[PDB]
RNA sequence: GGUCUUGUAGCUCAGUCGGUAGAGCAACGGUCUGAAGAACCGUGUGUCGGCAGUUCGAUUCUGCCCGAGACCACCA
RNA sequence: UCUGAGAGUUUGAUCCUGGCUCAGGAUUAACGCUGGCGGCAUGCCUAAUACAUGCAAGUCGAUCGAAAGUAGUAAUACUUUAGAGGCGAACGGGUGAGUAACACGUAUCCAAUCUACCUUAUAAUGGGGGAUAACUAGUUGAAAGACUAGCUAAUACCGCAUAAGAACUUUGGUUCGAAUCAAAGUUGAAAGGACCUGCAAGGGUUCGUUAUUUGAUGAGGGUGCGCCAUAUCAGCUAGUUGGUGGGGUAACGGCCUACCAAGGCAAUGACGUGUAGCUAUGCUGAGAAGUAGAAUAGCCACAAUGGGACUGAGACACGGCCCAUACUCCUACGGGAGGCAGCAGUAGGGAAUUUUUCACAAUGAGCGAAAGCUUGAUGGAGCAAUGCCGCGUGAACGAUGAAGGUCUUUAAGAUUGUAAAGUUCUUUUAUUUGGGAAGAAUGACUUUAGCAGGUAAUGGCUAGAGUUUGACUGUACCAUUUUGAAUAAGUGACGACUAACUAUGUGCCAGCAGUCGCGGUAAUACAUAGGUCGCAAGCGUUAUCCGGAUUUAUUGGGCGUAAAGCAAGCGCAGGCGGAUUGAAAAGUCUGGUGUUAAAGGCAGCUGCUUAACAGUUGUAUGCAUUGGAAAC
């Protein structure tokens, strides 16, 4: 038995956000240890988050790492979102595969571009119900500044599209929780209950056949190439056909084995964060930013036209215009793809304001459909955000 | 692997002990017949050879061959 | 390929006819030379005994509506039996299920008979048959179907039957019996059997 | 794939083999080239034997233009 | 069974007790077609008695076959 | 999967912390041969892979990707 | 019974010899293109490269002690086995690197041998003893494990009486070194269990165990025969060759040992070299014969490498042991653990080849009083058009000829072309409903009916019953099942060999090509278009097999000038060779016998609906041998 997974609770995907060097690892370990007491299948994930060079040697986060833990009421799949600007492309991937958002921002080091960019990205991806937990509250003289951090996060939520009223601002410390002090562990219990007070479970539908998006692929000895991802629509059993969309024309293949972080499944419903080994497939044919689907509704294109809510320079966007050769990298749901902005007739520039449906051609075709939110970043700062509303092809 | 190998080895320890004891006792009897030739000692050798022939210790022809080559020199008298 | 996709053109070019000669004698000032945009004035590139041998093979196998593989495998099968192989083989060429129905005169094209037989609409000895390559036997009962009595082409050709002595049938119940072997006069005379049969030595 | 080195011809229009680009060989006898009696796969994995050779596109490697 | 896949055809198997299936047969005593029985089952039964007298006891599936051909009706008679 | 490097004429490469785009082959008009080639007088092409700071000046500073190149992934 | 194709290619041009290429099929196939489907077959030959994870050999509580749980106050009863006992584990699976000689096969000898379980007839089931596993208490160790002190069983082990018959010899008997008898001496057997009957004694049936022994079987050995290339490889061999004594062997045996001799093979090719599993078989041709040794079967070796040996009837033991070698794993750095050329599977190389699939249902096998258990064997499934076959990519009617395109390039026509539309029909398949096979016309279960040597009955022979054994099965198949012409074709060539022609472009630049050879500005050869031809659900390419290649000339060449007659001769071996009489049969031919596995090659028949496919029937050359023929 490949440590068969058991599920009886509504599955949701939670994830920590903020700027790295604030102690993301210790907070992840603290919350995992806190929920270990509330139920099994939860271990201290502090050094289990690192798999890359300098990710453990320094004590920072670079990629989006996933852990899992159940409870008597709800199952959670935690995802770690890193800072280290120019690595935001990693954390939005976690935004691709998370349901609840936990903000981790330091108090004495109050909001920097990192935090505002993370909240703006969470807004433009299409994930609601942000949850803010104040960290490093063990610092002395935090009477007049804790309220200041609460006010600043409440106001910053509104500055990009969220609200600062529906979600209470939890506060406490994680390093003391890492040590095991009962009071801060109780504060982490309170944060978890606040999470349970929002972020409803995803809807379960079977009418739409099947769709999943890969996070990463890796070789497994004796098995072959194994990809990760999360099911969006429909169910999936062991031994069914799949179609591969992205960066290449559609490629038909067959699955071999379904696991959930090396925990095997038996009936993979929609919404489960899992991974699959396929039948006779090459690792250079399926990569990160690809899609598995079922025939009946899919069509890849590179050039498409959609509306864009451009972010003003006051909102952190570009302060100057550009030409038809301007080439940002869009981040569709799970895909990081560069596309030029080949503006159609009567359109030659996108300044702050003037929300006009722009046409863009990408280097790699994507599974596209009206309503697919995506963002536009170039130069180091995000410059726009939009959703698919028109299909030329 | 097969779990019925340690059992085989442990049975074989006692089996080998008994068989080596019997063979070296037969060897001692052969030495006794070498240093003196008579009737009763050769009868004891016969008895021991048939004790060995009781089990599969000795082939059906080995005992016959050795006792025939012994009576070859016995017939000197 | 099973079905050529056209029948008139092959007969137009090879100088034969699917029927005796009524297929092409007048079609509104029809042509008589070999078709093609340049077969009007120039007619030959390499014509000899070998070329005419291939031509006769084509006029045979396209007339019988069987793929070349089937001709080769029938040649291999007739190699199994003795005697004058060419005569017996040519006799069996019209002995096929759809060929037998064609000789009964239930349809003016072997393609139509093939469709009828493979659709399971023909009844052979309390067993539905849909493979038009079954070996026959002197003295076999054959019938298509009573339900198919309402097919307009069958009703139209019921009275305009084909008189071939080697097979006997009645169109009241659409039932007959394969009794005796055929002969030369009952078979088309526009194809030379000898060239066709001696060309198969490679297999 | 071994230390042996063989000469070969570049059939088709143009030469796109570029000094440590992988190659596949083929047989066949010729008389035009003194010292060379081999051809190279033109139209597969690097080139295309352009196209429109509706008469021969399996040889002269080219996928059938679908319209 | 040996023959076309998904078409059973198993002839009699009465060989020395230390011989693999469809190896070098000791003898051929008729044949059997499990696909269609009832006048497709037959044994020679001539040297069958001798073969029984020299080892190679009948297996489980052939006791009925020996009773079918009357061998069992003369098996115990011959032993006495 | 990320860590670095590279992109300049039709081609191959030089392009000081900007001040020209520089050489070789191809290369065009001639000199020459019966002709092809060798040799000679010379043509010239160069949006610098794509965007904003910045150097008055972006091809010599950067960030971002784009095309390509190699570099290692974890440990019972 | 049977069956043989050719063409082009030298040259101003002809003939002869002679060379070259093409025209056929075929593969353990490969690349590329096209892509419907059913069945069948097939799917690492290359790095015997190492391998994640799981599995392929277990089994028997009626063989036994003992323990645990359950019903039970308890007795006892049921369930289970950590172990001892025994059986299998030495079959079964895969791979061909090593292996070039009993490697292989065939026939005999196996007077030079063995063979437990199974077969024929048959002897016993006596009596004692001692340990010792499980267990108890620990000692060293993150771990393999190792070490001790005490307590118990058995069909375990050990003796002892005893023992038809068996074995060794002593004397005699038969006999051509074998076979049996008579007398003498000597030798060695254990184990009962289960059930039934009987109040006990005791008795009965069955199981194995001993004492055998008639057979088959399995294993092993020698010999005749020939079974890769190798004369730009002539000496080799010192247990080597032979004799003597002794020992092992399943045996004979320098197999080995102590002694004594110097022999043995060879120009009819030894020694040595490279290559390789072999055979049946498969492929090729009419044929003799040539090719490879797919899969499938037998023989042979193998288990990363090299050795050694315990066991037992069966080993140097595919998933026993030890040692060393090499890697891997960890290592408080004390030290050990593993060996997929088994089903699969990863990586790597390779142009190249499928699942970490299902059931162990059929079969076989192992174990077992018995129910039963197991078998990655076995039977299936899926992927791959990888190969063969079938079947679709509709059908009748319908033209002074829809339209367009192309040619003609231009007062017009031809071509596409029944091709199109249109008229009409219907459904292998397309899309699905319901019913729904067999393979359980196998064996075992239970009382039974009858029956046998035995009766109180078990164990057994013949017939009767079912819940029992269905993944394949939405299979096959059937019923207008619903809809439904709807679900579907490309490919190479068009100068000749080699089936098919015209046109536009570039203009010896570019490109084709197997060859002749194409193009120096109208290319029946290039790039392109139209049309056509030929193949086809496959099509062309390379790689390589035989035909042609009679191109090593048994069949089927010779040597005056095309290639060869040594420069000439004498002459050994060897080969062939006057006639007659007689012999035999060494060769030869013929009749009987064994063998030449089956499948296949040949045909017939049957079951596949048919073809393919499977089964059945008769089915060769060859050796040994019996009885003859005596022309050669």
């Amino acid at each position: 038995a490949r440590e068969k997974f058991d599920r009886s609770k509504p599955h949701v995907n939670v994830g920590t956000i903020g700027h790295i060097d604030h102690g993301k690892t210790t907070l992840t370990a603290a919350i995992c240890t806190v929920l270990a007491k509330e139920g099994k299948s939860a271990a201290t994930r502090y050094d289990q988050i690192d798999k890359a060079p300098e990710e453990k040697a320094r004590g920072i986060t670079i990629n989006s790492a996933h852990v899992e833990y159940s409870s008597d009421k709800r199952h959670y799949a935690h995802v770690d979102c890193p800072g280290h600007a120019d690595y935001i492309k990693n954390m939005i991937t976690g935004a691709a595969q998370m349901d609840g958002a936990i903000l981790v921002v330091s108090a004495t080091d109050s909001v920097m571009p990192q935090t505002r960019e993370h909240i703006l990205l969470a807004r433009q991806v299409g994930v609601p119900r942000m949850v803010v937990f104040l960290n490093k509250c063990d610092i002395a003289t935090d009477e007049e500044v804790q309220e200041l951090v609460a006010e600043e996060v409440r106001d910053l939520l509104t500055s990009y599209g969220f609200d600062g009223k529906n979600t209470p601002i939890i506060y406490g410390s994680a390093l003391k929780a890492l040590e095991g002090d009962p009071k801060w562990e109780a504060k982490i219990h309170d944060l978890m209950n606040a999470v349970d007070e929002w972020i409803p479970t995803p809807e379960r539908e079977v009418d739409k056949p099947f769709l999943l998006a890969i996070e990463d692929t890796m070789t497994i000895t004796g098995r072959g190439t194994v990809v990760t991802g999360r099911v969006e629509r429909g169910e999936l059993k062991v031994g069914q056909e799949i179609e591969i969309v992205g960066l290449r024309p559609i490629r038909k293949a067959v699955v071999t084995g379904i696991e959930m972080f090396k925990k095997e499944l038996d009936s993979a419903m929609a919404g489960d964060n899992a991974g699959v080994l396929l039948r006779g497939v090459d690792r250079k044919e399926v990569e990160r930013g690809q899609v598995l689907a079922k025939p009946g509704s899919i069509k890849p294109h590179k050039k498409f036209k959609a509306e864009i809510y451009a972010l003003k320079k006051e909102e952190g966007g570009r302060h100057t215009g550009f030409l038809n050769g301007y080439r940002p990298q869009f981040y569709f749901r799970t895909t990081d793809v560069t596309g030029s902005i080949s503006l159609p007739e009567n359109t030659e520039m996108v300044l702050p304001g003037d929300n006009t449906s722009i046409t863009v051609e990408l280097i790699a075709p994507i599974a596209c459909e009206k309503g697919s939110k995506f963002s536009i970043r170039e130069g180091g700062r995000t410059v726009g955000a939009g959703s698919v509303t028109e299909v030329l092809e | 692997n097969i779990k019925s190998n340690e059992k085989r080895l442990r049975q074989n320890i006692k089996r080998n002990l008994n068989n080596k004891g019997q063979k070296t006792k037969l060897k001692t009897n052969v030495k006794n017949f070498h240093k003196e030739i008579n009737l009763d000692n050769l009868g004891n050798v016969y008895s021991q050879a048939d004790r060995l022939a009781r089990k599969g210790i000795i082939s059906t022809n080995r005992a016959r061959r050795l006792k025939s080559r012994n009576v070859a020199v016995l017939n000197k008298t | 390929m099973k079905y050529t996709g056209s029948i008139f053109k092959r007969s137009r070019r090879l100088g034969f006819s699917l029927l005796e000669n009524n297929k092409e004698f007048s079609k509104g000032k029809k042509r008589k030379t070999i078709p093609g945009q340049h077969g009007n004035r120039f007619r030959s590139s390499t014509m000899s005994g070998y070329a005419q041998q291939l031509q006769e093979k084509q006029r045979m196998q396209y007339m019988y509506g069987i793929t070349d593989k089937q001709f080769r495998r029938l040649f291999r099968l007739v190699l199994k039996q003795r005697g004058n192989l060419a005569v017996n083989l040519f006799r069996v060429l019209e002995s096929r299920l759809d060929n037998i129905v064609y000789r009964m005169g239930f349809a003016p094209t072997r393609r139509s008979a093939r469709q009828l037989v493979n659709h399971g609409h023909v009844l052979l000895n309390d067993r539905t048959v849909d493979t038009p390559s079954i070996i026959l036997n002197p003295g076999d009962k054959v019938r298509l179907k009573a339900k198919t009595i309402k097919i307009p082409i069958v009703k139209a050709a019921s009275e305009s039957g084909v008189v071939s002595p080697f097979v006997e049938t009645n169109n009241k119940t659409f039932e007959g019996t394969y009794v005796r072997f055929p002969e030369r006069s009952e078979l088309p005379a526009g194809i030379n059997e000898s060239y066709v049969v001696e060309w198969y030595k490679r297999l | 794939t071994n230390g042996f080195e063989v000469l070969t011809y570049i059939p088709g229009e143009g030469h796109n083999l570029q000094e440590h680009s992988v190659t596949l060989l083929r047989g066949g006898r010729v008389k035009d080239l003194p010292g060379v009696r081999y051809h190279i796969v033109r139209g597969t994995l690097d080139t295309v034997g352009v196209e429109k050779r509706r008469q021969q596109r399996s040889a002269y490697g080219a996928k059938k233009p679908k319209a | 069974r040996m023959g076309r896949v998904h078409y059973p055809t198993y002839r009699i198997v009465a060989v020395d007790s230390r011989v693999k299936r469809d190896g070098k047969y000791i003898a051929l005593i008729g044949h059997l077609n499990p696909a269609l029985k009832e006048n497709k089952c037959k044994i020679d039964e001539a040297v069958a008695l001798e073969w029984l007298n020299k080892g190679a006891k009948p297996t489980d599936t052939v006791r009925s076959l020996f009773s079918q051909t009357g061998l069992w009706k003369k098996f115990v008679e011959s032993k006495k």
